[PDB]
C-alpha cells in the first residue's frame, strides 16, 4: 500500500501538534532542601546520589586494596573509620577501613 | 622571518610612575625628581625645539576634552587622532554598546605638568616621551544602557574629579602628536561614586565529593 | 466624629507620608553586603541597596524558588519581613514552611491570618454599628485557632452571628486572599503610631505597652491593602500565600462588665501544607472549639 | 546562510526619557548546527514557550531528551550574558518570549537498501533559536466565558445591517 | 491477557532470567549495594529477601547449602551470607531490603534503582524523610490528637 495523495502543511500540523503530541508540564519538581538542588518528588537528588556514590567508590577502592585479590570476601563485618578517631568498643572484631579525610557531616 | 616588522606608535608602561603624593586632594628629593624631569625635557627639545611645558597644560586639557567628546559622540578616527593606542581600547570596549553622556563643566585650579620622562634609545629605534600631568576638574557623566536606560551617575549633576593624566609622545615620529596615554589613579584615591544596579556575587560552585569549607 | 472611609484615607496618607519620611530620610543610593549563609547556595555575597533593598530581592536574585518558598528571612538571626527594607550589612538566611524548626515562620503566619481576619470583622459589620478592635492575642498554633478581639455594639450585645455570617467572614476572607495584597511593613516612632490610631483608645493602649517595652518606642505597623495594624512581629509577604481559611467560631469573653469583648476564632493553612477534606473538616471542628490563653 | 539572530543581539537603542515606562531588557541567542533533528527541537522549544526561566531550566532538567540538555545550556549561557552584559538587574527575572528551531545544514549519505537498490540518509542538523526578555512572565490568556460568548453573539447580532438595499 | 502472572518476561528465556536475577543477587550480596533498572532490582529484590531466609536456615542445612551454592556464584559468598548477613539479620523478621528509584540511566533512559542490604558499612543513601514534627500542619494534628486523648 502506497499513498494515494500527498498530505498537506495544514494536516500535518494538525497531527504534529495535537496535544497528545507535546511534552507534558511536570507538576513533581522540588528542592531538595539538603543541597538546594532540582529533584524530583517520588526519585532520589542526583547531587545527593554522586555524593554518595563518590564516596562508596573511594571506600571500595579501600576495600580492595586491603583485600588484595579475588575470592577474598571476609567472615566478619566491616566498619570504615577516618582520620582523627579510634575503633569503638562496639567495632572490635570487625575489618577496619582507613580513609584519608575527615568524616563527611552526612555519614554518622 | 621576514623583513617587515610592526610599526608600533606606543607602548603600554610608563617610565618611572609619578607616585602621587599623599594628602595632595586632601590639602587646597624634589631636586632629584625636578632634575629627571627636566633631563626628559632637554631631549624632547632636542628632538623637537618648539615644545613650551607652560604652553602644555591648556593643550592637554584641550586633548582631554575633546577626546571624551568623541567618546561622546562615537567619533572613533579622531579618538586614534588624539589618543594613543593602548589607550583606545580600555576606553571604547566597555561602552561599544552603551551611550555615555560626558560633558565638561569647569576646572577648579590649572592643571600642572607633574612628570616629565623620556625613553632610551633602544626601543627599536624609536624614542618616546612621556609628561604626567595633574587634572581636577568638575565634570557630568552619565552613562546608559543598549536599551537607553541609566546605568551610572546623574546626568545634571555635576562633581569633583581629580587625576594624574600621562601623555605620550613618539618623538622619532616625524608626524608624531602629543596624545593621551593612560591615567594613574592615586590608590589612596576616594571611592567611586556607587552603581545604580545591585550585583550578586556568586559563591564556590562545588562539584558533589567537594565540602564547602569557610 | 469621623466616617468609616475618611478614617481610612486619613490613616493611608498617614502611613505614605511617614514612608515618604523615611525614603527621604535615605535619600541617595548606599550599598550593603549582605552574606547568605543558608546550608544551600552557601557563602554567596549580595551587594545590596540600603533601606531599599528586600529580602525579597536576594531571593529573586538568587532564583524563583527561593522567593517562592521563602516565607520569612533571619538577619542576623532574628526575624524579617521578606518585603522590609534591609538597613545594615548583616547575614541572611531564608526560612520556609518544611523547616527542621518552623517555629517562627508559623507565629508570623499565624499573626498574619489574624490580621487578616480583624480586617475582614472592621470592613464586614454595618455603619449603623460599631466595631473597635482591641488586639489579637499572641495564642500559640497547638491550639488550633487565631483569635481576634473585637468591641461590639451595645445594639449587638445580645447578638449572636450565624453559619451563614460566618460563611460571609470566610468568604471575605477568601476576597481578600484572592486580591493577593502584600504586607506591606514600617517600623515606626511611637507617636506617629499614636496620631495613626488616635480614635481607637485599646490601640493606644497597646501601642504605649510596645513603646514601654522597646527602649526606642518604635513599633511595627502592617498593612494590606487600606488596612493598617500594629503588630507583635514579623510577617508572611503575601495573602495569597493562605490556601484554606475559614473564620470558625465566635464568642463572648467572661466578664461582660464593662464592656463585651468578642474573640472570633478562626484557622488557616498556606498552601505549601494544604491539607485533605477530612483532616481539614477534623482542624474546623477544633478551631470551633474554646480556646483560651 | 544568515546570522540575524546576532545582529539583533548587536542592536542599540536611544537614551530613555525620565517620563516613560522601563522597556525591558531583551537577549537574543542561538546555538546553531546541531546533531538534532528540528522537529523534535520544535517540541521541546514549544515545551519552553512563554515559562518562566526557572521553570523551562526545571523542565528541561528533568526532560529526558538530548535536545533538552542542549536547551538547557543554551538557556543558561544567555541568562548568563543577559546578566553580564546586558545589565539585568536579577537572574531569576526573565522569560521565554520566542523559542522556535530552524533547519540548519544536512548532509546526503547512502543507506543501502535491498538488491541493488539504495537511498539517501540525511544526517540532520538543526539550530535553536531564543529570546529572553527581562520581567515575570505574562499571565496566560484567561479562557472565554460564557458573558463574552454572549457579548459577541449580541454583538453580531447588533452589527446585522439590510444588506442588497438603500 | 496475563491476569495473574506475578514474574516478568526477562532475557533470552526462564534461563536468562533466572541467570540475570542470579548475577544481580550476586553482585547485592557481594559489594551490599548496586544499582540496576527498576524491573530486575524488583524480582531480584524478591530473590534477596528469599535468600537471607534460606542464610537465616543456615549452613547446617544441606537444603539452604544447596540454594546458596546455587544462588551464588564465586562460594566465598556463601560464608559471608552464612556467618554476616543472617546475624545481621537474626533479630527483623523480614525487612531485610532497601530499594530506592535513582532518576534515570545518561544512555537510554533506563527507570534507575539502587538496592541496598539494610546495616551496612557503605554510606548512607539520601532517604526521603517525612515533614518534621513543628511544622504547622502536624502542631496542628498534634493538637487534635491531645484534645482527643484528654477527651476520652
Ligand atoms: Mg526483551
Ligand atoms: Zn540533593
Amino acid at each position: 500500500a502506497a499513498p494515494k495523495n500527498r498530505r498537506t502543511i495544514e494536516v500535518n500540523r494538525c497531527r504534529r501538534r495535537n496535544p497528545q503530541k507535546l511534552i507534558k508540564v511536570k507538576n513533581n519538581i522540588d528542592v531538595c532542601p539538603e543541597c538546594g538542588h532540582l529533584k524530583q518528588k517520588h526519585v532520589l537528588c542526583a547531587y545527593c546520589y554522586e555524593k554518595v556514590c563518590k564516596e562508596t567508590a573511594e571506600i571500595r577502592r579501600q576495600i580492595g586494596k586491603q583485600e588484595g585479590g579475588p575470592f577474598k570476601a571476609p567472615t566478619i563485618e566491616t566498619v570504615v573509620l577516618y582520620t582523627g578517631e579510634t575503633p569503638s568498643e562496639q567495632d572490635q572484631g570487625k575489618r577496619i577501613i582507613e580513609r584519608d579525610r575527615k568524616r563527611p557531616s552526612w555519614f554518622t | 622571518k621576514s623583513d617587515r616588522s610592526i610599526h608600533l606608535a606606543c607602548t603600554a608602561g610608563i617610565f618611572d610612575a609619578y607616585v602621587p603624593p599623599e594628602g595632595d586632594a586632601r590639602i587646597s628629593e624634589r631636586m632629584k625628581k625636578t632634575m629627571a624631569s627636566q633631563v626628559s625635557i632637554r631631549r624632547i627639545k632636542d628632538y623637537d625645539a618648539n615644545f613650551k611645558i607652560k604652553d602644555f597644560p591648556e593643550k592637554a586639557k584641550d586633548i582631554f576634552i575633546e577626546a571624551h567628546l568623541c567618546l561622546n559622540n562615537s567619533d572613533h578616527d579622531r579618538l586614534h587622532t588624539l589618543v594613543t593606542e593602548h589607550c583606545f581600547p580600555d576606553m571604547t570596549w566597555d561602552i561599544k554598546y552603551k551611550t555615555v553622556r560626558w560633558s565638561f563643566v569647569e576646572s577648579l585650579e590649572p592643571s600642572h605638568v607633574v612628570q616629565v620622562r623620556c625613553s632610551s634609545m633602544m626601543n627599536q629605534g624609536n624614542v618616546y616621551g612621556q609628561i604626567t600631568v595633574r587634572m581636577h576638574t568638575r565634570q557630568t557623566l552619565a552613562i546608559y544602557d543598549r536599551f537607553g536606560r541609566l546605568m551610572y551617575g546623574q546626568e545634571d549633576v555635576p562633581k569633583d574629579v581629580l587625576e594624574y593624566v600621562v601623555f605620550e609622545k613618539q618623538l622619532t615620529n616625524p608626524y608624531g602628536s602629543w596624545r593621551m596615554h593612560t591615567k594613574i589613579v592615586p590608590p589612596w584615591a576616594p571611592p567611586k561614586q556607587p552603581i545604580l544596579k545591585t550585583v550578586m556575587i556568586p559563591g564556590p560552585q562545588l562539584k558533589p565529593e567537594e565540602e564547602y569549607e569557610e | 466624629q469621623l466616617s468609616p472611609t475618611e478614617l481610612t484615607e486619613m490613616r493611608n496618607d498617614l502611613f505614605n507620608k511617614e514612608k515618604a519620611r523615611q525614603l527621604s530620610l535615605t535619600p541617595r543610593t548606599e550599598k550593603i553586603e549582605v552574606k547568605h549563609v543558608g546550608k544551600t547556595d552557601p557563602g554567596t555575597v549580595f551587594v545590596m541597596n540600603k533601606n531599599i533593598s528586600t529580602p525579597y530581592s536576594c531571593a529573586m536574585h538568587l532564583s524563583e524558588w527561593y522567593c517562592r518558598k521563602s516565607i520569612l528571612a533571619l538577619v542576623d538571626g532574628q526575624p524579617w519581613d521578606m518585603y522590609k527594607p534591609l538597613t545594615k550589612s548583616c547575614e541572611i538566611k531564608f526560612l520556609t514552611f518544611k523547616d527542621c524548626d518552623p517555629g517562627e515562620v508559623n507565629k508570623a503566619y499565624w499573626r498574619s491570618c489574624a490580621m487578616m481576619m480583624g480586617c475582614v470583622i472592621e470592613r464586614a459589620f454595618k455603619d449603623e454599628y460599631m466595631v473597635n478592635l482591641v488586639r489579637a492575642p499572641e495564642v500559640p498554633v497547638i491550639s488550633g485557632a487565631f483569635c481576634y478581639d473585637v468591641v461590639l455594639d451595645s445594639k449587638l450585645d445580645e447578638w449572636m452571628p450565624t453559619k451563614e455570617n460566618l460563611r460571609s467572614f470566610t468568604k471575605d476572607a477568601h476576597a481578600l486572599i484572592y486580591k493577593d495584597l502584600p504586607f506591606e511593613t514600617l517600623e515606626v516612632e511611637a507617636k506617629v503610631a499614636l496620631e495613626i490610631f488616635q480614635h481607637s483608645k485599646y490601640k493606644v493602649d497597646f501601642i504605649e505597652e510596645k513603646a514601654s517595652q522597646n527602649p526606642e518606642r518604635i513599633v511595627k505597623l502592617h498593612r494590606i491593602g487600606d488596612f493598617i495594624d500594629v503588630s507583635e512581629g514579623p510577617l508572611i509577604p503575601r495573602t495569597s500565600i493562605c490556601f484554606q481559611y475559614e473564620v470558625s467560631a465566635v464568642h463572648n469573653l467572661q466578664p461582660t462588665q464593662p464592656s463585651l469583648i468578642r474573640r472570633f476564632q478562626g484557622v488557616s493553612l498556606p498552601v505549601h501544607l494544604r491539607a485533605h477534606f477530612t483532616i481539614w473538616d477534623k482542624l474546623l471542628e477544633r478551631s470551633r472549639k474554646m480556646v483560651t490563653e | 546562510i544568515s546570522r540575524k539572530w546576532e545582529k539583533k543581539n548587536k542592536i542599540v537603542y536611544p537614551p530613555q526619557l525620565p517620563g516613560e515606562p522601563r522597556r525591558p531588557a531583551e537577549i537574543y541567542h542561538c546555538r546553531r548546527q546541531i546533531k538534532y533533528s528540528k522537529d523534535k527541537m520544535w517540541y521541546l522549544a514549544k515545551l519552553i514557550r512563554g515559562m518562566s526561566i526557572d521553570q523551562a531550566l526545571a523542565q528541561l532538567e528533568f526532560n529526558d531528551k538530548k535536545g533538552a540538555k542542549i536547551i538547557k545550556e543554551v538557556l543558561l549561557e544567555a541568562q548568563d550574558m543577559a546578566v553580564r552584559d546586558h545589565n539585568v538587574e536579577f537572574r531569576s527575572n526573565l522569560y521565554i518570549a520566542e523559542s522556535t528551531s530552524g533547519r540548519g545544514q544536512c548532509l546526503k549519505r547512502i543507506r543501502y537498501h535491498g538488491r541493488g537498490r539504495f537511498g539517501i540518509m540525511e544526517k540532520v542538523y538543526c539550530h535553536y533559536f531564543v529570546k529572553l526578555v527581562e520581567g515575570p512572565p505574562p499571565p496566560p490568556e484567561p479562557p472565554k466565558t460564557a458573558v463574552a460568548h454572549a457579548k459577541e453573539y449580541i454583538q453580531q447580532l447588533r452589527s446585522r445591517t439590510i444588506v442588497h438595499t438603500l | 491477557i496475563s491476569h495473574g502472572r506475578v514474574f516478568r518476561r526477562m532475557g533470552l528465556g526462564p534461563e536468562s532470567r533466572i541467570h540475570l536475577l542470579r548475577n544481580l543477587l550476586t553482585g547485592l550480596v557481594r559489594h551490599e549495594r548496586i544499582e540496576a533498572p527498576w524491573a530486575r532490582v524488583d524480582e531480584m529484590r524478591g530473590y534477596a529477601e528469599k535468600l537471607i531466609d534460606y542464610g537465616k536456615l543456615g549452613d547446617t542445612n544441606e537444603r539452604a547449602m544447596r540454594m546458596a551454592d546455587f544462588w551464588l556464584t564465586e562460594k566465598d559468598l556463601i560464608p559471608k551470607l552464612f556467618q554476616v548477613l543472617a546475624p545481621r539479620y537474626k533479630d527483623q523478621t523480614g525487612g531485610y531490603t532497601r530499594m530506592l528509584q535513582i532518576p534515570n540511566r545518561s544512555l537510554d533512559r533506563a527507570k534507575m534503582a539502587v538496592i541496598e542490604y539494610k546495616g551496612n558499612c557503605l554510606p548512607p543513601l539520601p532517604l526521603p524523610r517525612r515533614d518534621s514534627h513543628l511544622t504547622l500542619l502536624n502542631q496542628l494534628l498534634q493538637g487534635l490528637r491531645q484534645d482527643l486523648r484528654q477527651s476520652q
